[PDB]
């Protein structure tokens, strides 16, 4: 039925701000909130005129939450739904979870409870947050533990921003991700990772952007997320409700992490070429380039597959196109689950941000695969973590804020064990 | 690969359907952790109030240095206020009786010169 | 979020003077008044280094400590003179001695509390004080002695907030005092337990950068301050300017310091005195351009940060940044992964189209500590010029108690030439 | 900050009178006290003079002698105008070339007054630094009052350091046989109450004049002009405010590594007679036993702290390369454990010489203050006489007479023996 | 700083007379009045020997004691007669005896107090009295007896101030009295415990300097006083003249006296004669130095050969260069290097004052602590014991009020002083 968005942490907040923007365009809501069932899934018909997002925004500096109460959209939310917190988390989990978290958590948790209360049969939460980096890892981790307690069945979907050396600044990154990802994973339901490096990659190849911005990357993630959540906003069969999200994608409690792939990213300036064929875009979803997490699924096995189509499409087409994704490319299925392809048609043509980078397309596709190769990045993180902790590297900053030398041991331990389950799903 | 689909729903603004290809072939949250968060505070409030008692240390040692200097300075002044006027009132008494030693040798070439005229006015 | 500045000692102060008028230039502030400049940015992050007062006006968040009038009335009488708030000047009257104890123990603690008093009322005013930075000499008492005292007394009051210094490691050549090795070793100790980062600046370097690298015969304390002044603007910029970083000062530290001792960034600069990108980059990664007297070749770097400056293509910047990490690949540790990050702000310095500055946590710094502890034991030897402290109320063993602290800091810097 | 001169004893007083004269020429003060520079109410040269009244510029000095005679010829020849009648204490009866007399018998009486007239001058000073005590090594009030003063000043004045200029005594222009006793006496009581002490060997000064000035048999006022020059080049640092050597600690924190070892050896640069030299050459003179200041030989003793005090027209650009080849030509000569010295003090003020004096106006002059271990040569060359006399009680009875102790003599030689030892104990490792 | 002069005895007095008029010339003083001379120095240090009285006037600080009118009215009737203040004359009336006891015990103590009364005045008037000097014979009572008493009574009153005498050791040849040896030994004793320096002047010398070194047939008490008069001016000069010494009298003593007994400077002089003998200008500095260092020019009869100089002062007179003086001085220390003592280091110092005496353009005066003085002492003690032999003339001291043992008690004290000077041919 209903559906709350929590965006913690600079990255979270900006990804948020750039996709609430894109929800807004899609459902035609002028900034001020007024637009001249269905999409009530995300906004709430508050007062007589306005259409507030059911969102809450938390960050530990103001700065970023501050930009929102500045640039139009300043009109869109409620001053309440944006919680800022004076001092930073400083690129460190400990700080986020234990030291600075402690203080604000009680407030956030409750300002969320306001939004769940104006809802009759709430579904779950969408938590947007940065993997590495401070409040992003630490608060989110503390939130979830707690949200897990205050909210029973009520499922939780996370969108993680898996962190990337080229556009980062922080060395301590790996620690923070491996930390959260441990505490966080038993309190989460399905979790979309977004490898910054992969998005940076798309823009450098597919958009011709020299050295792309954050708000370059965010428009792009904005598009992908809005194609994943699409299902529950227009209400078009398949992923009608958060339960389903897992029911299709996750065969195993632990294994949450599906790999997304967005279809026709093509740059205005190219906005008038005889646009792409229902076939061709399907045949892109299976292209390591157009991926969403830097890996290679041609060699890992698929274990559940979904194709999320948006735009002008008759199923008649979808089919024969899939037919020769088989008889040409790498099938690649697991020992024990059908051969997938739940297929979701949504007739709503995809809208892009106005003076953005991409062009209006006729059809777009979305592919949500749960491959076992997405644990490539589970190790490509792991390794840094390993090779640092081996020297206690930055550890003292954490033991500093209040943590345990062993809580670190114990979190690598979990990845070690996960990296294992993900390996243990191959053949027989 | 040429398959057959299972139609799984049609509503207002959509349609879904499975497309099975080659059959599968058969193969506790806990609340009590809010006391965890004030064990985190157990160890901060320990560390900070110790780099306080290791620092409220380097302090009143400064008490010493600062004053166990001053205190070691008048240690000299009032050593040599008498390394003087007690080495120098040993002087005053030292000569003053080398004067008397001068003079009582005179009253002795003198109380000798007197009694040998009482010896002239008798010879 | 906001930073106060403590600037103590003839060396400390004459650095602080040059710093302030150079940064005051970048923002554009009249020797008294307010903004005068066609730029507009400036004022975003002017909040950070300037607590502003009534009328127009902008006044630095500065405290100037000395243990004698002399050098205070140099500033007030010189360049950007009456810019600082009149009673932010903490006078000395007394001796300094060019002696650590006097500054840390006797004549120092004599003042101190009046300093803490200005700092308390600038920082207590400061709406969200993020930390302090301090400038000063290390060989010679009023700076190295009082300052090391200051910082000890500054923490404890402010545990909480991060501390930070540009300290000038004194050399045997180009110095006034026979004793400085003593003064240095005593503060090095102090620093290594109370600061959070410490820019090492050797006058052996500073002077060498002028004679092998500049053909200026009689190097003053002027053209030589000039470098530090520059390098100091360099390091600061991105807490005081753009919005492409954002640089908590704490964040800044967390990502720069692996191990809680050893925060000893030897710095470096791009161009020199009163520029292509390649030729710029293989210049802030030359030693003949480092601020400490080291050679970042015997000693691999722990972590390395550089901020570039100039409306230029950084599409070229990571294209050259990588390059150093490969043509000089062995000389960064591997066990910290992405341990050389850089960023770029485009508002240039007084003059100069392109420039860059380099902070570097190199264990090669061990070479500078060794060097001082080298003419130290060679002195503490037969308990030398030690009697000047003997008598100030210090302890015999308290010297060896800090000579050692340093010989570990040497051999841990040594101990981080490890393995993968 | 401020800075009081005490001159006790005929020699002291005349050295004084012949350098307060030279200070006066340097800062441009006409005898009457008034100087037409805009530099006074009451900085810079206020170290030594005090802006007393509205016109005059009195020295912060006190003059003591135990006869009148010498103090007398100050309140005579112009400059008579320069001091305050207070600041010159005379004392009716002489010390007679005998310490005992100076310390105990005749001292006793006048010390209380002096000590207090000093206290007047320290009171018109806000943050007094230290004292300069000028006095004669051998000889009566010179050794004996100076000794008592210091003991006392040591008590009345805490930190307040004390710098002594001793006139180490020389057979040829002396008259007094008993000399050695008096120097080895004072020098013992005196040394733990002093901070740094410039000795000036009369013989070596007499020497410079016979060689470098062409004076046949030179006068006292001959020798005093010369010492006048040297002292004024040592005190130079604190008078014009010097780009180095600018305070009494970091002036001498430089020279004395060890509490006992005060005695630096001075060397003045271009002594050349009226009726010019290269920055290089004059530096290469400072290391010439002839131009020395105490008759010894430092080519064989080790140096343990070196200062170079430059005065006049000089760019450091020069000083350096000149030093460079003082090391690659001559005798380096450094101790086991202290850098290789050369604190270098540049003072742009050109050196002024006494008008119809003996020397000429020079462009540049150097001063070199070295703490060598060879200056204890004159510690024995004195010791020996003392030894060879006391051995026969020689003149002792004159002392035991005034009130002294047969063993206070023992006990003072004891000290030189031990010192002569420390100075030997600083060689190599 | 200021000095008074006691001048007692026919020999003492007639020396004192000649002294005064010679120094009175140097300064230039009218037989009564004040200054008359184109020089201007003089008066600096005239303070010292002349207490000045009303009008112009300058009057010596002098006391003249005798035990009979005779020789007092010789001075007042002679040269610089009425120069001395009328009641500074302490008359005698009585016998003198040429006998030590009369002068030291009976007829002496009879007066004495009246002398002390003038001296007490002058010195108590004298603004910073530095010390007294005395002149007198040693063989003969009024000088040697009264004086030795004076000095003993002078001290005790004035411990304090330094004492000083020119005493005229008497010879067997050229004397009036058989007994003098007795008189001598008795004062020698007295002196050696009460004076601070004592110029030994032998009449054996004085007379020998005139016949061996003058061809003077009939040597008076005149030409012969003449020498002493000169030599005494010599020694005094630099307490009374330049400003190149400065000569505390005490200083002067401290640096002259090693051992508190033995203050027995035998003195000496540069040029000589008075009558029909000259100098062909030829007083040269060299020929002036190896001359005040020739024995045959010594004021005591010793011979500063056998016996070694403790200390040696010399002062030089005449606008001449001292650039030669030290150079000549040195020369002799090398040429007769042997006969200085080593153990007191720089034991022969000299200075120069440039204003000459009556006549004579250049001149040197020698003070001289030679142990060769033992020579002199042993000469009297030599003829004394030959008289105390089977005790001859002694019955004049016997009944006067003296003891038998007393002669021996001071005959002894001399024998000690003898073998102390001999016990100072040291190491
Ligand atoms: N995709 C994307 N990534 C971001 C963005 N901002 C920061 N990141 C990344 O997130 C990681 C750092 O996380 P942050 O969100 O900056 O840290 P935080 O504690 O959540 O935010 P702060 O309040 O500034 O500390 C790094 O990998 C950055 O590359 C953004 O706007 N978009
Ligand atoms: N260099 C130098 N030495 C002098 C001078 N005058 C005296 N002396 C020396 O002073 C030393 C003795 O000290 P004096 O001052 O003469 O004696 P004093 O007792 O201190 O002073 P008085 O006894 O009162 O005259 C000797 O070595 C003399 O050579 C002088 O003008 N210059
Ligand atoms: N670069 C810089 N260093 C200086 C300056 N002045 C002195 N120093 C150095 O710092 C050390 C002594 O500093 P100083 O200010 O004299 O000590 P303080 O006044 O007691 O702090 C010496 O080694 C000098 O080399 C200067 O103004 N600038
Ligand atoms: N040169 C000097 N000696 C004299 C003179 N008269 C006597 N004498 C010697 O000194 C000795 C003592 O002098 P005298 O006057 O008789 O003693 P008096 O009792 O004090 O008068 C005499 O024996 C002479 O040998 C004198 O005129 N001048
Ligand atoms: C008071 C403020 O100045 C300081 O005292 N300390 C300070 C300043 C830094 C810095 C750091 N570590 N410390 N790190 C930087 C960096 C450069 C590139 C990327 C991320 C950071 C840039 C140079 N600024
Ligand atoms: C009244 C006191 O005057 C005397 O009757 N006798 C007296 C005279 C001295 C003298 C001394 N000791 N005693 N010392 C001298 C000296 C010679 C060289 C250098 C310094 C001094 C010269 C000869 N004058
Ligand atoms: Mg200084």
């Amino acid at each position: 039925r209903e559906c709350i968005s929590i965006h913690v942490g600079q990255a979270g907040v900006q990804i948020g701000n750039a996709c609430w923007e894109l929800y807004c365009l899609e459902h035609g809501i002028q900034p001020d909130g007024q637009m001249p069932d269905s999409f009530n899934t995300f906004f709430s018909e508050t007062g007589a005129g306005k259409h507030v997002p059911r969102a809450v925004f938390v960050d530990l500096e103001p700065t970023v939450i501050d930009e929102v109460r500045t640039g139009t959209y300043r009109q869109l939310f409620h001053p309440e739904q944006l919680i800022t917190g004076k001092e930073d988390a400083a690129n460190n989990y400990a700080r986020g979870h234990y030291t600075i978290g402690k203080e604000i958590i009680d407030l956030v948790l409750d300002r969320i409870r306001k939004l769940a209360d104006q809802c009759t049969g709430l579904q779950g939460f969408l938590v947007f947050h940065s993997f590495g980096g401070g409040t992003g890892s630490g608060f989110t981790s503390l939130l979830m533990e707690r949200l897990s307690v205050d909210y029973g069945k009520k499922s939780k979907l996370e969108f993680s921003i898996y962190p990337a050396p080229q556009v980062s600044t922080a060395v301590v990154e790996p620690y923070n991700s491996i930390l959260t990802t441990h505490t966080t994973l038993e309190h989460s339901d399905c979790a979309f990772m977004v490898d910054n490096e992969a998005i940076y990659d798309i823009c450098r190849r597919n958009l011709d952007i020299e050295r792309p911005t954050y708000t370059n990357l965010n428009r792009l993630i904005g598009q992908i997320v809005s194609s994943i959540t699409a299902s529950l906003r227009f209400d078009g069969a398949l992923n009608v409700d958060l339960t389903e999200f897992q029911t299709n994608l996750v065969p195993y409690p632990r294994i949450h992490f599906p790999l997304a792939t967005y279809a026709p990213v093509i740059s205005a300036e190219k906005a008038y070429h005889e646009q792409l064929s229902v076939a061709e875009i399907t045949n892109a979803c299976f292209e390591p380039a157009n991926q969403m997490v830097k890996c290679d699924p041609r060699h890992g096995k698929y274990m559940a597959c979904c194709l999320l189509y948006r735009g002008d499409v008759v199923p008649k087409d979808v089919n024969a196109a899939i037919a020769t994704i088989k008889t040409k490319r790498t099938i690649q299925f697991v020992d024990w689950c059908p051969t997938g392809f739940k297929v979701g048609i949504n007739y709503q043509p995809p809208t892009v941000v106005p003076g953005g980078d991409l062009a209006k397309v006729q059809r777009a596709v979305c592919m949500l695969s749960n491959t076992t190769a997405i644990a490539e990045a589970w190790a490509r993180l792991d390794h840094k973590f390993d090779l640092m902790y081996a020297k206690r590297a930055f550890v003292h900053w954490y033991v500093g804020e209040g943590m345990e030398e062993g809580e670190f041991s114990e979190a690598r331990e979990d990845m070690a064990a996960l990296e294992k389950d993900y390996e243990e799903v191959g053949v027989d | 690969a040429d398959m057959e689909v299972i139609e799984l729903n049609k509503c207002t603004s959509g349609q879904s359907f499975e497309v099975i290809l080659k059959p599968p072939s058969f193969d506790p949250s806990l609340e009590e952790i809010q006391k965890k968060l004030e064990a985190a505070e157990e160890r901060r409030k320990y560390q900070e109030a110790e780099l306080l008692k290791h620092l409220a240390e380097k302090r009143e040692h400064e008490r010493e240095v600062i004053q166990k200097a001053i205190e070691e300075n008048n240690n000299f002044i009032k050593m040599a206020k008498e390394k003087l006027a007690q080495k120098m009132e040993s002087n005053k008494e030292n000569r003053e009786a080398h004067l008397a030693a001068m003079l009582e040798r005179l009253q002795e070439k003198d109380k000798h010169a007197e009694e040998v005229r009482k010896n002239k006015e008798l010879k | 979020r906001e930073i106060v500045h403590i600037q103590a000692g003839q060396c400390g102060n004459q650095i602080g003077a040059k710093f302030w008028e150079v940064i005051s230039d970048e923002h554009g502030i009249d020797p008294t008044g307010s903004y005068h400049g066609d730029s507009d940015l400036q004022l975003e992050r002017i909040n950070v280094y300037y607590n502003e007062a009534t009328g127009n006006k902008y006044v630095p968040r500065a405290i100037l400590v000395d243990l004698e009038p002399g050098t205070m009335d140099s500033v007030r009488s010189g360049p950007f003179g009456q810019i600082f708030r009149p009673d932010n000047f903490v006078f000395g009257q007394s001796g300094a001695g060019n002696n650590w104890a006097k500054g840390h123990y006797t004549e120092g603690a004599e003042l101190v509390d009046s300093v803490l008093d200005v700092v308390r009322k600038e920082s207590e005013s400061c709406d969200c004080l993020q930390g302090f930075q301090l400038t000063h000499s290390l060989g010679g008492g009023t700076g190295s002695g009082m300052g090391t005292l200051l910082i000890s007394k500054i923490r404890e009051e402010y545990p909480d907030r991060i501390m930070n210094t540009f300290s000038v490691m004194p050399s045997p050549k180009v110095s006034d005092t026979v004793v400085e090795p003593y003064n240095a070793t005593l503060s090095v100790h102090q620093l290594v337990e109370n600061t959070d980062e410490t820019y090492s600046i050797d006058n052996e370097a500073l002077y060498d950068i002028c004679f092998r690298t500049l053909k200026l015969t009689t190097p003053t304390y002027g053209d030589l301050n000039h470098l530090v002044s520059a390098t100091m603007s360099g390091v600061t910029t991105c807490l005081r300017f753009p919005g492409q970083l954002n640089a908590d000062l704490r964040k800044l530290a967390v990502n720069m310091v692996p191990f809680p001792r050893l925060h000893f960034f030897m710095p470096g600069f791009a161009p020199l005195t009163s520029l292509t990108v390649p030729e710029l980059t293989q210049q802030m990664f030359d030693s003949k351009n480092m601020m400490a007297a080291c050679d970042p070749r015997h000693g691999r770097y722990l972590t390395v940060a550089a901020v570039f400056r100039g409306r230029m293509s950084m599409k070229e910047v990571d294209e050259q940044m990588l390059n150093v990490q490969n043509k000089n690949s062995s000389y960064f540790v591997e066990w910290i992964p992405n341990n050389v990050k850089t960023a770029v702000c485009d508002i240039p310095p007084r003059g100069l189209k392109m420039s860059a500055t380099f902070i570097g946590n190199s264990t090669a710094i061990q070479e500078l500590f060794k060097r001082i502890s080298e003419q130290f034991t060679a002195m503490f030897r037969r308990k030398a010029f030690l009697h000047w402290y003997t008598g100030e109320g210090m302890d015999e063993m308290e010297f060896t108690e800090a000579e050692s602290n340093m010989n570990d800091l040497v051999s841990e810097y040594q101990q981080y030439q490890d393995a993968t």
